RNA sequence: GCUCGUAUCAGUUUUAUGAGGUAAAGCGAAUGAUUAGAGGUUCCGGGGUCGAAAUGACCUUGACCUAUUCUCAAACUUUAAAUAUGUAAGAAGUCCUUGUUACUUAAUUGAACGUGGACAUUUGAAUGAAGAGCUUUUAGUGGGCCAUUUUUGGUAAGCAG
RNA sequence: GAGAACAGAAAUCUCCAGUAGAACAAAAGGGUAAAAGCCCCCUUGAUUUUGAUUUUCAGUGUGAAUACAAACCAUGAAAGU
RNA sequence: GGUUGCGGCCAUAUCUACCAGAAAGCACCGUUUCCCGUCCGAUCAACUGUAGUUAAGCUGGUAAGAGCCUGACCGAGUAGUGUAGUGGGUGACCAUACGCGAAACUCAGGUGCUGCAAUCU
């Protein structure tokens, strides 16, 4: 018979880390998180309370929910051919911050910057960003560094 | 270069082991307490085996534990009756070291015949100043290889102390 | 040796190639790396193969082992 | 070698917290005292931590962020005496003390001073800061022990109880004081006040004087040496309590010296580490006389 | 007389026909679920911010 | 059909940030499997030669460390890809007034919501958008099969999954 | 591993080493070391009310339940649980 | 700079051996009247810090140390892998084109940093 447990196919997921094992550290307890943040979920194996579905392991939401040792978090999963919001009460242990949601505040912060230093003076500041333009035309010198030619090298067995 | 490192008794175990227990662990608890001052602690059995006719937590043996100077005076009352005469194979490797005699009245017990005839083993554990380094609570601790007992070390105080000495082999 | 492992070949299924190997014996050092670690005292033999000398380490273990290499 | 530890061993070794190991901190009853109800968001969890060594009684008042504990108010018996109780540092009366101490200084500190006066007709009535009608609410902290054992009689719940007649607001219960018996579960106050005020040391000093002069002399060397008994005990420890009450301001000290002059005989009297290349002269050395035979 | 058992054959091209579109967000969402302690709490604020703006323009 | 004009978008990429234990790799790293030595074997075991005395001697099994050494693992693993995969790239946003609260704080401390003010043709990556979005109602279907890759059982099958 | 008269390969006692190689009702996989293991003390939160939520799911039901709320309790010095 | 209390990251922090430690800051103790707990003031509890050692817990330093971290145009653009062909080959498998890209090995370096409060020739 086929077994889907609520755990099930977990095993690796879940187990725990290497030299990781035992206590956890405080910072995440000490972590603050309030509604409207963007938070990582990662369940921690070695607490049973409050833990994620496999399926949200991995997953990214926004708090909507704040308790006395959980939070709220709303995922969009794609149930057929359309998107359904759950919510999940996952606890602090299981849940982390979004470095991305960070560096974007923090890029909106320099843009409000740079704009007001354009509103300063005018330079062209180009708030947006761009992607890899090509490299433009450059000289390369060869005093010191004469090109030293390479040609393919015969077989042999090296065994 | 000596200023605590000098051994001292830590504790004296004073050890029977009886095959069965009821009437006679009882009495022999009873002699045991009589001689040591103090109400000893019964072990039970850690499992069954058929030969010794012993089953699971079946109160095997009693023991007790002595620490000070009426640790000092049983163990002189425990060398007299073994005539002063140990053996470094005897003597273990960390420093402890214990002998058995049997016939407990030989450390002048007033012989009930009720009790009768009962053995016992003495083990001495022995160290220096840091044991409660070495077992307490707050910031547990191991001492150092130089702190440490050894064979060696244990016979030569024990040698000096009492001028009891210890056949070569 | 070639001859008896053509036999061999003989006898496995699939295609397989016989190889002189450049390397002394059954060790992963080239003919002249073990010879010159061998006139050198970085080889030492054991009774099937060879003893290594390594630069890390304990230094005392080395030279109460590996004492031609340090005394040569 | 018997005593030998394999290279898998070590490698595989998961050392654990470095003040687990280094047996000072239970991270379990921290993780219980420091979480925070995450709907308070960045309410700060105010802990009473007391540590008890012999000749210091720490008293501080910690709150917990990720970068560390911050310090909001300390007391210390080694600076008792200057309040007026020189001798017996590392008691219950001078645990009780320097709970007063550190509470009347985090009140005067944070505001709360002239409301939640504390008790001063003490009598070792069990009680807790009530909080006071149209005002604000009293300071509350958390009990930190550690890993002191909990008992009957305890000097860390003396400080316990120091703080709480200071005037912070500590949940506790009485069952924990000396004074209280198992068999009828109530609070003896005359016990619990002679505590407070030195009553078994007192009555220790009586009766060594009465039966044993010899120890009597051989200890309790400064209480003769100051002429101190059993009522001028009781005297001086009243004063020091009045005197904490008055000035818990915590007036510090220059150090009489210079960090910078600290540090440079530190320096100078430690041990200095070796360089890469004198190691690698070491090792060249060592071939050279135990290897290379001169 | 046995049949195939089941697949997944055809099944993404069945969704995205029209299918994976996001779900549609919205301002203000649902206070169900949350802290009702916070939502007496948030339906008494609203209350007085209401009559308190009021008040402001009358 | 309805509400709405260059829309709250995307089977795509980029930047930033997560999750994975598969391929590979590894076993002088854990577990399990496995070849061969050598060194020291004296805490029980086997026979031979010193041959009437024990930890007075040697060869073996090896109560057992290495410089070790040859191979492996779908239900082993420190490490660990590629392809797939979750988010974010703002006006429902960013900064001063805390205005309300019966929540919370030792505390006009925080939490949520909000009043006043400042931000234009780089309103905060690329590409595209053929009009976004939304509702009702109903047909047929609910025997599938076949490539290329991954892959299971099987000797294999125009076999079964 | 060493040591203690019966006592020896296995009875009880004592040190030393011991990252878990033990145990946690069961099957396997996770998890746990001042504990989630062993022992000791108290205890009934295995209580009431009806909501929200996850998992198979049609986002229907059954089975478990993650987080709260309003009470009443247990335990602990307390944080909390 | 040393030390203590509370810690953050949780081995660059652990483990083995040895050497060093002025002054401050746990000690064997004097102790068991009281609180308290054990067979045993060994652990725990309590009162004196007084006659007294750096014992050595602790800290620091040293090992061609084990381990553990950090890198590399060392291994190696190799194993593997996405995409493509009416490519090769009986096949097993292999090469190429557009991309991504390991681990083990081999060298090299390092062997705790840091927050709050208090204190110290």
């Amino acid at each position: 018979g086929k077994s889907h447990g609520y755990r099930s196919r977990t095993r690796y997921m879940f187990q725990r880390d290497f030299r990781k094992h035992g206590a956890v550290h405080l910072s995440t307890y000490l972590k603050v998180y309030k509604v409207g943040d963007i938070v990582d979920i990662k369940a921690n194996g070695s607490i049973q309370k409050g833990m994620p579905h496999k399926f949200y392991q991995g997953k990214t939401g926004v708090v909507y929910n704040v308790t006395k040792s959980s939070v709220g978090v709303i995922i969009n999963k794609m149930v057929g051919n359309r998107y359904l919001e759950k919510r999940l009460n996952l606890r602090v242990e299981h849940i982390k911050h979004s470095k991305c949601r960070q560096e974007f505040l923090e890029r909106v912060k320099a843009n409000a910057a740079k704009r007001a230093e354009a509103k300063a003076q005018g330079v062209a500041v180009q708030l947006k960003r761009q992607p890899a333009q090509p490299r433009e035309s450059r000289i390369v010198s060869t005093e010191g560094n004469v090109p030293q030619t390479l040609a393919p090298v015969p077989y042999e067995t090296f065994i | 270069q000596n200023p605590m490192r000098d051994l001292k008794i830590e504790k004296l175990v004073l050890n029977i082991s009886v095959g069965e227990s009821g009437d006679r662990l009882t009495r022999a608890s009873k002699v045991l307490e009589q001689l040591s001052g103090q109400t000893p602690v019964q072990s039970k059995a850690r499992y069954t085996v058929r030969t010794f006719g012993i089953r699971r937590n079946e109160k095997i043996a009693v023991h007790v534990t002595v620490r000070g100077p009426k640790a000092e005076e049983i163990l002189e009352r425990g060398l007299k009756v073994k005539e002063y005469q140990l053996r470094d194979r005897n003597f273990s490797a960390t420093g402890n070291f214990g002998f058995g005699i049997d016939e407990h009245i030989d450390l002048g017990i007033k012989y009930d015949p009720s009790i009768g005839i009962f053995g016992m083993d003495f083990y001495v554990v022995m160290n220096r100043p840091g044991a409660r380094v070495t077992r307490r609570k707050r910031c547990k601790g191991t001492v150092g290889n130089s702190h440490k007992t050894t064979k060696e070390d244990t016979v030569s105080w024990f040698k000096q102390k009492y001028d009891a000495d210890v056949l070569d082999k | 040796v070639v001859e008896g492992l053509r036999r061999a070949r003989y006898k496995f299924p699939g295609q397989q190639k016989i190889i002189l190997s450049k390397k002394w014996g059954f060790t992963n050092l080239d003919r002249p790396e073990y010879l010159k670690k061998r006139e050198a005292g970085e080889v030492k033999d054991d009774g099937a193969f060879v003893k290594f000398l390594s630069k890390k380490g304990s230094l005392e273990n080395n030279i109460r082992e590996f004492p031609e290499y340090f005394a040569a | 070698q018997k005593d030998a530890k394999s290279s898998a061993y070590s490698s595989r070794f998961q050392t654990p917290f470095r003040r687990r190991r280094e047996g000072k901190t239970d991270y379990y009853q921290r993780k219980r005292l420091v979480t925070q109800h995450k709907a308070k968001y960045n309410t700060p969890k105010y802990r009473l931590v007391v540590r008890f060594t012999n000749k210091d009684i720490i008293c501080q008042i910690i709150s917990s962020t990720i970068t560390g504990d911050v310090v909001l108010a300390a007391a210390y018996s080694h600076e008792l005496p200057r309040y007026g109780i020189t001798h017996g540092l590392t008691n219950w009366a001078a645990a009780y003390a320097t709970g007063l101490l550190i509470a009347r200084r985090t009140l005067q500190k944070l505001g709360l001073d002239e409301t939640y006066k504390g008790v001063e007709e003490v009598e070792g009535e069990y009680e807790l800061t009530e909080a006071v009608e149209d005002g604000p609410r009293p300071f509350k902290v958390f009990l930190d022990i550690g890993l002191q054992r909990t008992t009957t009689g305890a000097r860390v719940f003396g400080a316990l109880k120091g703080a709480s007649d200071g005037g912070l607001y500590v949940p506790h219960s009485e069952n924990r004081f000396p004074g209280w018996d198992f068999e009828t579960e109530e609070i003896d106050p005359e016990l619990l006040r002679s505590y407070i005020f030195g009553g078994h040391v007192s009555q220790y000093m009586e009766e060594l004087a009465d039966d044993d002069e010899e120890r009597f002399s051989e200890l309790f060397k400064g209480y003769l040496a100051d002429d101190i008994d059993a009522d001028s005990l009781e005297d001086i420890y009243t004063s020091a309590h009045e005197a904490i009450r008055a000035d818990p301001a915590f007036k510090p000290t220059e150090k009489k010296f210079t960090k910078e002059q600290y540090a440079a005989e530190s320096k100078k009297y430690r041990q200095t580490k070796l360089s890469k290349e004198e190691r690698a002269a070491r090792v060249a050395a060592k071939i050279a006389a135990l290897a290379g035979q001169q | 007389a046995k049949s195939k058992n089941h697949t997944a054959h055809n099944q993404t091209r069945k969704a995205h026909r029209n299918g994976i579109k996001k779900p549609k967000t919205y301002k203000y969402p649902s206070l169900k679920g949350v802290d009702p302690k916070f939502r007496r709490n948030h339906k008494h604020a609203l209350h007085g911010t209401a009559k308190a703006l009021a008040a402001a323009k009358k």
